[PDB]
């Protein structure tokens, strides 16, 4: 009790996306945009598709470093492009200054930056399964009201720095409420955003020799 | 019918009729029948 | 009109053809007027 | 003996046209033939009535729609037939395709008033395992005990009102678990009849 | 569940020998064989008992007679037999002949304790149409529902008392409407039993 | 300032579907062009709405029909136009043909939602003289005084209910008595608009 509660079942902030600010070699960009997708890894998607409707707010945390695990004093900007705003296109973009895009300036040689994001959706709850069509075959069953906005990251810098910076985005689902429990997935996940499966059905249980064999 | 024969002894008639059906098959026999009634305006429905 | 809603289901060794009997009548609100001769 | 989906009678949204018993009548759909090798059938809830009668008119001419339902299955088998059906109502039934051609055809996502026969009854055509479909509201049709099953399902959606044609709320599924076996000399195809009756229906935005 | 002919229990004529339960017992007549093609049977009421037992004695030796009756039909079919009988009681059943030899033979106007099989069940052997015979007191014997039918018929005649042999009060008719059909391998002839019991009987004028 | 046809507000027949404000709305028909030489126009009352909107549906799909009406004429002339119209409502307007080919064509007995222009305004196309048409409920449209005229006409028929398509209750007639004259340089065709709104409507016998 209180240990299998639905709140405790989704706690314990875990990795959701490993994005990499490329700035060296053949990728002299210096920025990268990572669209927020809770259903990133399968181990998380299967837990989320347990319920149909879900309402929560997240607490993102960024664990960044260089590739040799050092953390020099480089200065980073993390900008949260809200759902419905334009996303930047290069290192120097007018979008990097729109005061309606919240931004967090934190050096590498600092504790990880942490920011909460509220429940951002027009509906009453996020909806993993949408039996319907928007725009009243590659459009079926895809709800647009689950978008949580983007996260753009750039080094506050003039030219290229020649240092790749790996970033690890961690997320903590707070205040979880869920509705309409569903059967847990049984087949492999063939494709993102679609429940398609393989022609070769795999039994849910492992097959023994006889019905009278233990 | 009795009413069918008596009404031929009169000119005008107006009222509400009832029609009772009765199934006379084996007890073990089951099924389902749909009885519809179309008012005098329309024509006979062509499909169930 | 009388429509076959479903099929006709019977256990084995049972006739597969029945009869429906229709009985007509008139409710209490029936009335007549202007008696006349008949046409047999 | 009627199952109450999640235990909530359907209710009007407190404050839009509220229709009457002229619309809230019993629509009796066609009867499908439960044969031996048959795999099952499913209907999308609001989609099954979008082209029949006054409810079809209201759905195809208004903009917002919300209604409960009193789906009702019955099957008329003899006492020598044997079998067992599972009828459940699945909210947000998202049919998925089966790649070895990556998304389901519209005839499979909105079958209409005629229903669609399952292609993969084991995995419910949606990857989830049938052995767990009982987590939804359901009733067992076991021929030796009962031959009817009524599910009252209220309105489950994120928004208060939604389009009656673009987004189908839930899906009624009926699958034979124990196949239909019968000795020689019986009606080789039990009939299954599905009666629907909307409840506490509402529309808004005519024409 | 017993029909009361015109809704009047039989009553003694207020003021003649009034017999007792020695006479007012249940006479069980012979059982006739309801076959497929059989057309029906009829009995004249007082005539059916004029040669059996103490009632036959009282009728054949007194002069005036009046009595009610509690005719009772029962048929013992199986649950796989199908059919439907119409049993009614017809006051003043005047059998008529069928010219292409102009009056019915006595064996057809007073058949006796053995009954007579109808020659024209459609027209009741009396010109009147069977489809209207229900205007008389009747009960339906439908094998899927019931297998018995009791009619209590009081004394209906113009005079207070009448001869028990010259003028028969009424006639018990039993006709199969829906014929008897049965699959192979059953008792090919359902038996029909007719039990009679006089009620509030009276006689006068012995020897 | 609204004339009450024979002084009786329309009333429901005391005891059949009673529609609502969804049907009891203001249907604004097309506007006809009152020119100089124009002779007038007439509409059959129930016939003018048998093909427009929900009222047209109810009429063309039920069997019995009864309803009042609140016919309303208005004409938007300038202050320099001159003329005078007579608008009256004629129960049982039986249009008659004009032999020198003996009965009126259907396009003249039921003109539709577009109205028909009179062929003989003097004799009302029915032999009766216009000078007496004022015996019916009427209102004068004299451009120097008023430019609107409302007639509330209840249900006048022999039977309680009647067919909405076979028998038209009454006919709205509007005739120019004093012709329309205007000096050079004005809108050469005054527009006349006819707004109808059913009242206390009823139907019975759907489908």
């Amino acid at each position: 009790v209180n240990e299998a509660s639905v709140e405790h079942f989704y706690s314990r902030a875990g990795l959701v996306g490993v994005v990499e600010v490329k700035d060296s070699g053949t990728s002299l960009d210096g920025y990268t945009v990572w669209p927020i997708d809770v259903m990133g890894f399968v181990q998380q998607r299967r837990k989320l598709e347990l319920s149909t409707y879900m309402r929560f707010d997240a607490e993102f945390t960024f664990v960044s470093n260089l590739n040799n695990s050092t953390t020099p004093g480089m200065l980073l900007q993390y900008m949260y492009v809200p759902p419905g705003a334009p996303k930047p296109d290069s290192r120097k973009s007018y979008q990097w200054q729109t005061a309606t895009n919240p931004s967090v300036f934190a050096k590498l040689s600092d504790p990880p930056p942490q920011v909460s994001v509220p429940f951002m959706s027009p509906a009453t709850a996020y909806q993993w399964f949408y039996d319907g069509y928007p725009t009243f075959n590659l459009q079926y069953g895809q709800c647009p009201n689950n978008m949580m906005g983007h996260f753009a990251i750039r080094t506050v810098s003039e030219s290229t720095t020649g240092k790749n910076i790996h970033v690890r985005v961690y997320m903590r689902i707070k205040h979880v409420r869920a509705w309409v429990p569903r059967p847990l997935r049984s087949q492999a996940y063939m494709v993102k955003n679609y429940p398609t499966y393989s022609q070769t059905i795999t039994n849910t249980a492992t097959d023994r020799a006889s019905i009278t064999t233990t | 019918t009795m009413v069918g024969q008596i009404c031929r002894y009169y000119t005008q008639w107006s009222g509400s009729l009832k029609v009772t059906f009765m199934f006379t098959g084996s007890f073990m026999a089951t099924g389902k029948m749909l009885i519809a009634y179309t008012p005098p305006g329309s024509a006979q429905p062509t499909t169930r | 009109t009388i429509w076959y809603q479903t099929n006709f289901v019977v256990p084995p060794d049972t006739p597969t053809e029945a009869n429906i009997i229709a009985l007509g009548a008139a409710q209490k609100n029936f009335t007549l007027k202007l008696c006349k001769d008949t046409d047999e | 003996n009627i199952v109450l989906s999640y235990g909530e009678w359907p209710e009007y949204c407190p404050s839009p046209t509220r229709p009457d018993v002229s619309v809230n009548r019993f629509y009796t759909l066609s009867t499908k033939s439960w044969k031996t090798e048959s795999t099952g059938w499913y209907w999308k809830f609001p989609d099954v009535l979008n082209d029949t009668g006054v409810f079809g008119q209201n759905a195809q001419f208004h903009y917002l729609y919300r209604s409960g339902f009193c789906m009702h299955v019955q099957c008329n088998a003899s006492k020598f037939h044997q079998g067992a059906l599972l009828v459940a109502a699945i909210p947000e039934f998202v049919i998925a395709a089966s790649s070895p051609g990556l998304y389901p055809d519209f005839a499979h996502t909105n079958p209409g008033k005629d229903g669609q026969e399952f292609r993969d009854p084991y995995v419910l055509d949606a990857g989830i395992p049938l052995s767990q479909a009982l987590i939804f509201p359901h009733q067992w049709i076991n021929l030796r005990t009962n031959n009817c099953a009524t599910i009252i399902m209220p309105y489950i959606n994120a928004l208060p009102f939604d389009s009656a044609l673009n987004h189908s709320n839930f899906g009624l599924v009926v699958i034979p678990i124990s196949p239909l076996k019968y000795c020689n000399g019986a009606t080789t195809e039990v009939p299954i009849t599905l009666t629907i009756a909307p409840l506490n229906s509402e529309f808004s935005g005519l024409r």
